[PDB]
């Protein structure tokens, strides 16, 4: 959904779509700085919340930096996000 | 895919609440209607072919120049495609009748319609005629609610195309 | 509120939007029922033209409702200049006024009495003008005639509310703006029993009229300078009632006749009734 | 998302074909059961609170340690979560039951649940147990209502079971 | 307020699209059901009073100690309130039947239920009995779908209370 | 939000009373018309695209200047908006029609609309005009459909009108 | 409006930084180019009309059926419009040459292009021919960089249309 | 980001030295070609739409199944994506061509691309194919323009190729 | 790293569009300027050393007390560092000339400048003199545009330092 939005309307509309999203507004409408809502159960969540948030969030020392080698790392949530359910 | 049933689930799910009476009422609606819907689909499915021939044909009458050499309507490959395409539209329509929602239509046909059509220079107009011609024929084999249903879906596409 | 930039970095006319906030739209991160900050009951945002449609739909889809939209360029404009009204000027019609002097008064009267509003050749009153300049009528009396005239009624009194007409009246007949909810209430009751003529009569007859520009002085703007028994807020209300030079009281404009002074603001200066 | 109807469609689509007459007859009959189907759902939703309450009591009577200091249901905060979770699972199950398809349940609810539980250290086995306890209670209601036209619900009852079980399995 | 009709509008509105066949099907459901719903409401509305008396009463049988001095059930004021309250529950239920959604219930009764009850030390239990007793009586005056509907809503509250 | 039913409720609530039998009979009959009501809506939605297209053509034939440089419908960008808006208004109207109540239309759609138009310098008059043009075309369809059982829709037709008109008025 | 000059300002403005050498280099590029650009505009502006006639005409040759009754190309009003429209395209192009950016084109022509065209059933194809025919003529009156510039902008539209 | 110049700098920096005279002469020469370089880019951008259109047609003539039900370019939705992607890749390639460096292409576009395609079930082979088809068409234009001063563009042409190929390889 | 070329790419990329005429114009600017820029760099690179000695020296004249014992200017280590540092400034400047943007300067020198300087109690003033002295010398070896370019970059640092 977001990748299409970007291709039609560019980086500015892409960004605007998160901040103007109903979800952003309901948890932190205005006047509240965004915080980590992950790692605790959020209505609508869908499983995979908790698991994927642990991949995106390293420790408190970790950060999302590119300075090590110029490129940002690759997505690291592509394989998750597309896993079958394990044979029950 | 958007059907009645999926939607109410979705809505229930978002709010984080159990399916209460509100939603079931809605579901009930879908099921009652189905009988008519299903009937319509059986009718289209059977006459498919004949509808398709008629449509393709029509288009050419409506836009003679298409059949001239150097045009799109010209040379069998294109005609074959033209047929194929309309078949599809029909196919999906039936699907939607049965699924009881536009869902099937939306995801196969509608989403991306414009751009595809732009990049290959398919003129919406054409399709439309096809549909209209169809609608007219269907307006004989069907009647009452079955008919009404058939129309709804057929139109839905007209509007999406235009 | 003040808006600091007229346009976004990408070209785009900003528009100030004012809404009544709703708990859904913004809420404290607190346990218990969500509450919007009381101070922001009326929230204001400046949005570029592009996001305006989305912004407004969202507001309305929640319990928000839009109080008003206004272009940022009109907003974030200087408060009107008071230069011409700080010292009104004042016109005296002497006895044995020569032809020109009488003309000047007439013009001045139409200006103040009608607002900037233009009076056409056909609208203008020969009869009333006739009387002035062969004596017989005071400037004060001419002023009464103008407020009696249909011209006046059609613009000020027949389009807007009686609530609006009162302050409209105050400003024209007295430079002052209205002070207090009581004045508005008194005039309304006068109008219901006595009717339109008696109400008009009560401003010219009032001693405040007599004390300033009592007779044979065209009314001027007393408000914008400090007056006896005037609530401080009245001065602020004068800035709302009087918008710039070349700003008028016009039935003509879209939704022409509305209230410059909010009812609540009047209540602040004084309550009792 | 998906459900019984949509599913059949999709299959048909890949073949590239109109729906088989045979296949219609699946859906035709599926419709006929609707009413039964609905009542089933209604029964769960109506009794929700209770179903859970009940299951919990039984869960804790069996596995005393969960509620002992140092256990996974102790202290209050944890207990609360455990209850919340039960509910969620139930909620989904119901959803599925209406759809006539596991999918919804599998995707939003089940998928990655195990891993979460693992990371937390919550004992998957116990969770599974709870789910079953729920199952039995729930069926109890589905199957024994009042003021409904008496008839055979078995077919639905079993499908209900399956949903519960998919849950139990994938969590466990 | 959440009714079938309002919801489909809402959903349509969010996506930014016209009401298509999907939603109308749902609406139709609401309207078909109404006949039963309406019937139920007429029945409750008529017997209101009698239901209320019976309920209030019941509660006291169930919890004798309430009527002892220094308790909540004691002294007429409280009894009056107790009556009033149950009336309300009933009133709303009827509303919901007619509106064809839980909406009315949610907004009047349910939202804020807990905190009110906490601050005034009203025990959910009580209400519940009231309802149950009611449900039992209603289970005579009504039958078939009308009945079913009545139950649904009655329960909905039980669950919210508990 | 609100609609015909909910509304009646709310009124009743403030009186503090059960619904009057008289009042039920309003709703009872309202139900009976449903089918008609629905078809009406269906007709609009089915023809939507066209309704607009049509109205536009007529709007621009009349007010040539809108499409001339310096006008409000020029250039493309603006034109696009103007079309979009028309549609929206329509969309809402339909919604109302289904609800059986103006509210939805007033609150989501009409509220603030005038002021916007003003601030932009969009000529409210012309907007209103468009809305009417739409109205007439729309009725056209509502009133002349295909495959519908023959009967009297007037009642609905008029209510439709009113909605359109509320729109026209508040914009204008 | 996007021109070289406006952009660098914008970029500088966002970062909150003075215009440093980086940006001026860019500016220098524009203004150096201008000489050629300006020349091109003088050439188009002068031959405008003739270009327009030729184009409109072409379109009809390319799509004969348009001129038949009951079509879009038929009846003077439409022809007038057709002319008008192309004039516009041209007008803007000149503008863009002079402004030294696509800006003018983007905001007048391109933004909303699709939807307009959809709602009024203007076929992109047509416009395109117009342009192409133009391009061909321009390919005589101009040469070297002046030419190159003219093309760039003309094309820019072709791509936007397609 | 990076480009030919910046790159050389960075290298020099780690040695800790002023730029070698030899190295300047790379850049000096690079400048001289600018005009050619530019025109090359201009040619791509000018023909963009077409390049793609063309390549696609050929892609689908070859791999008929992609457009058959069950294939990856079916249905419309998917087709659209496939077109979109092609374009993007092209866009980046062009960028690189101007920069005089692969980087931009690698970092924004190629990095992770394979894996994405994999996860979706998109057949990497076909993607690669498309990229080549594009390549050839593109060169076609770069190499045969109109109104341009005649001379030798080979050097640029080859570099263009390489970019396309890096793409093909990393996707494949 | 911010150079003309990278920026236009970036801007193009953000909007999501192909490089159109707008950007190329800008690029062209960078390339034509380069000839002058490159010249300047050759000149600085050659005289580097001499410039450095002269600067370091200057600083001491300007701030005699630094060379007294117990100060920072005192003892060879410090002098060595002082030399090293200025070398760097120069080095980077050359880089920036060649890269055709401030990029190199920003990332090596400027970012973090303040804090470094604060924590080690290096007085910006010093550096500045160094630069100024340099600027003055450069103002002999160069002329016309080459000169102009050299200045721009030299200054850019002065401003960043101050
Ligand atoms: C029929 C009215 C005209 C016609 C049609 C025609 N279509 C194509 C090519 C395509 N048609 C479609 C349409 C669809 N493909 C899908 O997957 C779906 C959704 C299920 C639809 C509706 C597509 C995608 C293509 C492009 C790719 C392909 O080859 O299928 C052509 C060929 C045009 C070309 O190759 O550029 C034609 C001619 N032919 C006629 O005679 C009518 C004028
Ligand atoms: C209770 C003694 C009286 C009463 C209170 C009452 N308040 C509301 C609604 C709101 N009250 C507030 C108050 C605050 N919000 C804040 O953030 C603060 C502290 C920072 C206060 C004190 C607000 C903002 C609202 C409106 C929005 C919201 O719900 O937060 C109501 C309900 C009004 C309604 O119709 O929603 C009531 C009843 N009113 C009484 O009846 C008592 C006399
Ligand atoms: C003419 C170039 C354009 C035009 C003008 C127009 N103006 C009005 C109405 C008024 N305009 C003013 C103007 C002024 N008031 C002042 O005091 C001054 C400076 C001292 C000016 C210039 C005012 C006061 C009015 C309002 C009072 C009135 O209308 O009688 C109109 C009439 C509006 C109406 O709808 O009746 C018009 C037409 N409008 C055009 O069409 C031209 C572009
Ligand atoms: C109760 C039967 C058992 C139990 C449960 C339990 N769960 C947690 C904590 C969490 N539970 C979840 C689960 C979910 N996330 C989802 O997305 C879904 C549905 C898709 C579920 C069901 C999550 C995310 C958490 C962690 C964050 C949170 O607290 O919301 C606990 C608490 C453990 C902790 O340390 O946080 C417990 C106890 N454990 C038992 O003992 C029972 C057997
Ligand atoms: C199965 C677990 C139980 C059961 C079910 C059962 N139900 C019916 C019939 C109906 N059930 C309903 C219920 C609804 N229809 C709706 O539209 C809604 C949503 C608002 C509900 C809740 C309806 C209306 C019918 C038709 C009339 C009726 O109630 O009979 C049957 C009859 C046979 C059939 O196939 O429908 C049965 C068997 N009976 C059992 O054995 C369990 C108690
Ligand atoms: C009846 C089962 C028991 C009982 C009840 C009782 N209730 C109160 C006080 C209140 N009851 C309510 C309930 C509602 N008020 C509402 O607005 C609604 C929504 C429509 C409900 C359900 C409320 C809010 C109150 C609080 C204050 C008030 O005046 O209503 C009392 C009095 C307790 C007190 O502390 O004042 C009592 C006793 N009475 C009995 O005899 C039963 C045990
Ligand atoms: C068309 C008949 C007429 C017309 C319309 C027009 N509108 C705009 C711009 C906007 N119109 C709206 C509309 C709405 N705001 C809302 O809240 C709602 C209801 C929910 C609607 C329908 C808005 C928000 C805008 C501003 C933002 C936007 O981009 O749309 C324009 C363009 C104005 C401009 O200067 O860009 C136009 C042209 N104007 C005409 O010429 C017709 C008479
Ligand atoms: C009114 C503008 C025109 C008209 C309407 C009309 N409709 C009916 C009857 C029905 N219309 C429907 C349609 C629907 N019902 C649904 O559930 C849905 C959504 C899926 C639709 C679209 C239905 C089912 C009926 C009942 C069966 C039937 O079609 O006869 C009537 C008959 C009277 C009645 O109220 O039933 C009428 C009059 N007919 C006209 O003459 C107007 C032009
Ligand atoms: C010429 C190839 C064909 C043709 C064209 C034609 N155009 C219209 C109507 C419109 N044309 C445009 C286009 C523009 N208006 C703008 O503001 C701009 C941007 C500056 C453009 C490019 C528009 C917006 C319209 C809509 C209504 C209007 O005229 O403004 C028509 C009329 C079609 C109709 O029924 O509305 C026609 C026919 N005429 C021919 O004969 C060729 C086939
Ligand atoms: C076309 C030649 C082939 C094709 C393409 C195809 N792609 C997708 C989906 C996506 N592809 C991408 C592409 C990119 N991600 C990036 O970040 C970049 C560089 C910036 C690219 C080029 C992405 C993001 C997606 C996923 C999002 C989405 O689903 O749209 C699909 C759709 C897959 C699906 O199952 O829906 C397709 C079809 N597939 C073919 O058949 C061609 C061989
Ligand atoms: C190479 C793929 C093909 C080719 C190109 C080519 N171009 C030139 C010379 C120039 N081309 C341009 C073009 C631009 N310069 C700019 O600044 C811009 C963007 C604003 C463009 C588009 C210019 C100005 C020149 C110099 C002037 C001139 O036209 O001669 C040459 C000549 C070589 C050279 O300039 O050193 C060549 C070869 N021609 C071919 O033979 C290839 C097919
Ligand atoms: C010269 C005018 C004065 C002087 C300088 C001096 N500098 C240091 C220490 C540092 N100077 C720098 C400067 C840089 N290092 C970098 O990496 C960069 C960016 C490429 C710059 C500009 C740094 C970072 C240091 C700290 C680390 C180090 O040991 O080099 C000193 C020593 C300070 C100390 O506390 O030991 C001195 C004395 N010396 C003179 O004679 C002048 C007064």
């Amino acid at each position: 959904e977001h990748f299409n939005r970007y291709h039609k309307s560019g980086y500015d509309a892409e960004i605007d779509s998160y901040i103007d999203s109903d979800e952003y507004r309901r948890v932190f409408g205005e006047n509240t700085v965004p915080y980590f809502r992950g790692f605790k159960y959020q209505v609508g969540q869908a499983a995979r919340g908790f698991d994927q948030m642990q991949q995106l969030f390293a420790g408190d020392a970790g950060s999302d930096t590119d300075r090590g080698i110029g490129a940002q790392p690759a997505a690291k949530l592509t394989f998750p996000l597309s896993r079958p359910l394990g044979v029950t | 895919m958007k059907t009645v049933i999926t939607e109410v689930i979705a809505s229930a799910d978002s709010q984080g609440r159990f399916l209460n009476n509100t939603e079931l009422q809605a579901a009930n609606g879908r099921f009652q209607r189905a009988t008519a819907s299903m009937e319509a689909a059986r009718a289209l499915t059977s006459n498919a072919d004949s509808l398709v021939k008629g449509a393709v044909q029509e288009v050419y009458n409506k836009f003679p120049y298409l059949t001239q050499p150097g045009q799109m309507g010209y040379g069998d490959t294109n005609q074959a495609k033209c047929a194929r395409d309309i078949s599809h539209y029909l196919r999906f329509i039936t699907y939607s009748l049965v699924a009881g929602g536009t869902g099937p239509l939306d995801d196969y046909i509608v989403a991306g319609l414009r751009e595809v059509n732009r990049t290959f220079n398919l003129s919406p107009s054409w399709y439309i005629e096809a549909l209209k011609h169809i609608k007219g024929k269907v307006g004989s084999q069907l009647s009452g609610q079955p008919l009404t249903e058939a129309n709804a879906y057929i139109d839905y596409c007209i509007n999406a195309l235009s | 509120m003040n808006v600091l930039t007229t346009s976004s970095q990408r070209g785009g006319k900003l528009f100030k939007v004012t809404m009544t906030l709703s708990p859904a739209l913004s809420h404290h991160p607190w346990p218990s029922l969500d509450t919007y900050e009381p101070s922001q009951n009326s929230y204001s945002v400046v949005v570029p033209l592009d996001r305006l449609l989305a912004e407004m739909t969202y507001i309305k889809n929640k319990g928000g409702r839009v109080l008003d939209i206004s272009p940022a360029d009109l907003e974030a404009l200087g408060p009107p200049d008071i230069s011409s009204v700080a010292i009104p000027l004042k016109v005296e019609l002497w006895a044995k006024a020569d032809v020109s002097d009488v003309q000047a008064a007439i013009v001045a009267a139409y200006k103040q009495i009608f607002g900037n509003t233009y009076v056409l050749e056909s609208e203008r009153l020969t009869s009333a003008e006739s009387l002035l300049r062969n004596g017989s009528i005071s400037v004060r009396e001419f002023v009464r005639l103008l407020a009696k005239s249909e011209l006046y009624k059609e613009r000020f009194f027949f389009c807007t509310s009686n609530n609006r007409f009162t302050e409209l009246n105050f400003k024209h007949f007295l430079g002052r703006a209205p002070y207090n909810q009581s004045e508005i209430a008194a005039h309304l009751d006068r109008y219901q029993t006595f009717g339109y003529d008696a109400e008009i009569d009560s401003y010219i007859d009032s001693d405040e009229y007599i004390q300033a520009f009592g007779e044979n002085v065209v009314p001027y703007y007393r408000g914008f300078k400090s007056q006896s028994g005037q609530t401080v807020e009245s001065f602020n209300r004068m800035f709302k009632l009087y918008r710039g030079d070349a700003g008028s009281d016009t039935n003509l404009n879209l939704q022409g006749q509305k209230r410059r002074v909010d009812p609540k603001n009047l209540l602040r200066s004084g309550r009792g009734i | 998302m998906q459900d019984a109807f949509t599913k059949a469609i999709v299959a048909a689509d890949l073949r590239g074909s109109f729906l088989s007459e045979q296949e219609l007859n699946q859906l035709t009959n599926l419709v006929k059961e609707s009413n039964k189907r609905l009542d089933a759902v209604n029964a769960i939703t109506g009794n929700a609170a209770e179903i859970i309450s009940d299951a919990a009591h039984k869960l804790f009577a069996e596995q005393t340690d969960l509620i002992r200091p140092g256990g996974n249901a102790y202290p209050n905060r944890r207990m609360a979560a455990c209850l919340r979770d039960m509910e969620i699972i139930l909620r989904y199950v119901s959803y599925a039951l209406l759809a006539g398809d596991a999918s919804v349940l599998e995707d939003r609810c089940l998928n990655g649940l195990k891993e979460t539980y693992v990371a937390l250290g919550t004992p998957t086995r116990s969770v599974a147990r709870a789910v079953q306890l729920m199952k039995e209670t729930a069926i109890g209601y589905v199957n024994s209502p009042s003021g409904v036209t008496r008839g055979d619900c078995s077919a639905l009852v079993n499908e209900a079971a399956t949903y519960f079980d998919k849950a139990a399995a994938s969590i466990a």
